[PDB]
């Protein structure tokens, strides 16, 4: 699953913040993903 | 919350007849989640038993 940010959500980096993603298929329980994001530490960072 | 500094105590030194303040530092434990510290919701108790 990959999320690409547009110019709205891209505007400044997530820091000291909780990000929640939820995937809700048409049958069965949704998957809810939550991370508190510290300052990102590389070009890619492991947040959760 | 974790205690995340030393506890400092101030008095009328050297005479030591009177007590002024205590100072210490706290932070949310192990960086896991945020803590509400509003003085309406939170209590701080003090006991010298």
């Amino acid at each position: 699953v990959m999320i690409l940010f547009g110019p709205g959500e891209a505007t400044n980096v997530f820091q000291y913040e909780t990000v929640t993603i939820q995937i809700t298929p048409n049958i069965g329980s949704p998957l809810t993903i939550s991370q508190y994001i510290y300052q990102p530490d590389g070009k890619v960072t492991v947040i959760g | 919350l974790s205690l995340s500094g030393n506890v400092l105590y101030a008095v009328n030194y050297p005479t030591n007849t009177k007590s002024y303040w205590m100072y210490f530092t706290v932070s949310p434990s192990s960086g896991v989640s945020s803590v509400d510290l509003s003085p309406s919701t939170t209590a701080i108790s003090f006991t010298a038993a």
